[PDB]
RNA sequence: AAUGCGCAGAUACCGGGAGGAACGCCGAUGGCGAAGGCAGCCACCUGGUCCACCCGUGACGCUGAGGCGCGAAAGCGUGGGGAGCAAACCGGAUUAGAUACCCGGGUAGUCCACGCCCUAAACGAUGCGCGCUAGGUCUCUGGGUCUCCUGGGGGCCGAAGCUAACGCGUUAAGCGCGCCGCCUGGGGAGUACGGCCGCAAGGCUGAAACUCAAAGGAAUUGACGGGGGCCCGCACAAGCGGUGGAGCAUGU
């Protein structure tokens, strides 16, 4: 990106809930380019969010998602000495996507069994606030500002 | 441009070795008590050379100050 | 255990460290701080951060001693000057004013080398 | 970062005191001086200079080997002084080492008086004097009929012209005359010797053997810089999958 400054491409919207913060999440879960296997992960953890619990699974997705979103990171720098953590904001496209990866990643750390499982425990317990993912979250934004002292590089 | 307010201006017929004279005297000093430059006192180099004189004699009798303190910053 | 209402805090701002005295409207001291009191150790107290609590802990203290307002004289051309001075404002004390004060000699002594430059 | 200082209470803050040194702003595009150099304020003593009047003397002028005086800093002698700074030195760091750069200390010294020393990138790297040869513009300081004219001084641009070029160009490096000083390829060498001077450190004067084919100046085109500015590249960053471990295949 030395010259121009990229564009976000506009994938396009669910099949089912017709959102476009779910192919984000179906992308994620895919691997070697096969989304027909990430589809049946991701919308059979919808029919597992509705089981062991009432409400829809578009908001219960969503309200997770939101829920480990970063506000702080910290980002490498120097000028001499040594690499520098500056806490710095999380522009708003990037709270999106740590937030999706997180939770694919934190899913496929638990030891359920199956994916989709995985997933449903993961995409649940993270709308409770709890279960690691928000620990990245978490242990980010923590991990960040605690170098306060090295904030004064706002960009 | 850099035309604000000049001080020669502001005054009159003025004796410029009157070290007494203070009123007229203290409106060549900075915000602190600095030696306003020529640029913003509007004075030749000869005139402005003749109110360093005094304005330091004056210094010396205590009614003009060598120094001063900055508000509000 | 005084109530003093008002008084001065001098910021004292330096490229090392940044440091607070509170001071009754004598100039005697009430309590103070700087970075290092702060908790930091070398090089960070120096730091904007380090004033800005710096500023804080000594009006909280000073607070203490049941302060409402003071009056603000810094020097120093430090790092975090202004973090200080922030600081005391949003520090629900009341400013009643600021006052730019740094010493400078009609030229005095020799400076250290390290301050010399050139002629 | 440490050395270092600090509970024998430091740092920050207020008041009182002692001292040594240097004078912020005004302040430079400035001024003065033969040069070195000269800046708080007051007084005394004292040197140079510029202008107006066109009053006096009547070629009394210029230059100047020797001589004599002056001469930043450092350095020396005798007393004095000693705040800050700081060779040497003593420590902490850094480093491959670090007899350095960075950090904490610190003696001579830096200051005064008197007496020496006499050097320098003591530089405009441009000896002094006089006469001549377009202009423009900025500035310091006089005088006059005061849109401007006329002197002295400091800058910039440029006529002619000069210069190897860069540049210089009424503040010549132009055109000329007078006088002094100095140069004659590089190294050996500002050495040796001799003299003279100095308390010393050293200074002034100043070679030869031997040795080389160069040493040099200015500019040109490049390349380069841990110089600048502008800008690219999966170059980094942001990502997703790898190699480096395993077994095997293939190449070395
Ligand atoms: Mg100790
Ligand atoms: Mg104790
Ligand atoms: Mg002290
Ligand atoms: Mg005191
Ligand atoms: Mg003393
Ligand atoms: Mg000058
Ligand atoms: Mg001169
Ligand atoms: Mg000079
Ligand atoms: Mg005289
Ligand atoms: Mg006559
Ligand atoms: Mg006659
Ligand atoms: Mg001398
Ligand atoms: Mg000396
Ligand atoms: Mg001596
Ligand atoms: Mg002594
Ligand atoms: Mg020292
Ligand atoms: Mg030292
Ligand atoms: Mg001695
Ligand atoms: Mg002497
Ligand atoms: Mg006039
Ligand atoms: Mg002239
Ligand atoms: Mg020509
Ligand atoms: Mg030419
Ligand atoms: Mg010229
Ligand atoms: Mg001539
Ligand atoms: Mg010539
Ligand atoms: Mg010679
Ligand atoms: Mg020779
Ligand atoms: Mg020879
Ligand atoms: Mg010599
Ligand atoms: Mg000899
Ligand atoms: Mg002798
Ligand atoms: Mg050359
Ligand atoms: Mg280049
Ligand atoms: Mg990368
Ligand atoms: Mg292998």
């Amino acid at each position: 990106a030395r010259r121009r400054r990229a564009e976000v491409r506009q994938l396009q919207p669910d099949l089912v809930y017709g959102d476009v913060l779910v192919t984000a999440f179906i992308n994620k879960i895919m691997r070697d380019g096969k989304k027909n296997l990430a589809a049946r992960i991701f919308y059979d953890a919808c029919k597992i969010i509705q089981e062991k619990t009432g409400q829809e699974p578009l908001k219960v997705f969503k309200q997770a998602v939101e829920n480990v979103k970063p506000r702080m990171e910290v980002r490498s720098r120097r000028v001499g000495g040594a690499n520098y953590q500056v806490p710095m904001e999380v522009s708003p496209r990037r709270q999106q996507s740590l937030a999706l990866r997180w939770l694919v990643q934190a899913a496929n750390q638990r030891p359920e069994r199956r994916a989709a499982v995985r997933i449903a425990h993961e995409l649940m317990d993270a709308a409770e606030g709890k279960g690691g993912a928000v620990k990245k979250k978490e242990d980010v934004e923590r991990m960040a500002e605690a170098n306060r002292a090295y904030a004064h590089y706002r960009w | 441009p850099s035309r604000k307010a000049k001080v020669k201006a502001t005054l009159g017929e003025f004796d410029l070795r009157d070290y007494r004279n203070v009123e007229v005297l203290k409106r060549f000093l900075s915000e602190t008590g600095k030696i306003l430059p020529r640029r913003r006192t509007g004075l030749s180099g000869k005139e402005q050379r003749i109110l360093a004189k005094t304005i330091k004699r004056a210094r010396i009798l205590g009614l003009l100050p060598f120094t001063e303190k900055l508000v509000r910053k | 255990k005084r109530q003093v209402a008002s008084g001065r805090a001098y910021i004292h701002a330096s490229y090392n460290n940044t440091i607070v005295t509170i001071t009754d409207p004598d100039g005697n001291p009430i309590t103070w701080s700087s970075g290092g009191v702060i908790g930091y150790k070398g090089s960070r107290k120096g730091t904007p951060y380090a004033a800005q609590l710096a500023a804080l802990d000594a009006a909280k203290k000073a607070m203490a001693y049941g302060m409402q307002s003071v009056d603000v004289i810094v020097r120093g051309t430090g790092a975090g000057r202004e973090q200080a001075i922030r600081a005391l404002q949003a520090s629900g004390l009341q400013v009643k004013s600021i006052v730019d004060d740094t010493p400078v000699p009609h030229n005095g002594c020799r400076p250290k080398k390290k301050f010399r430059k050139a002629s």
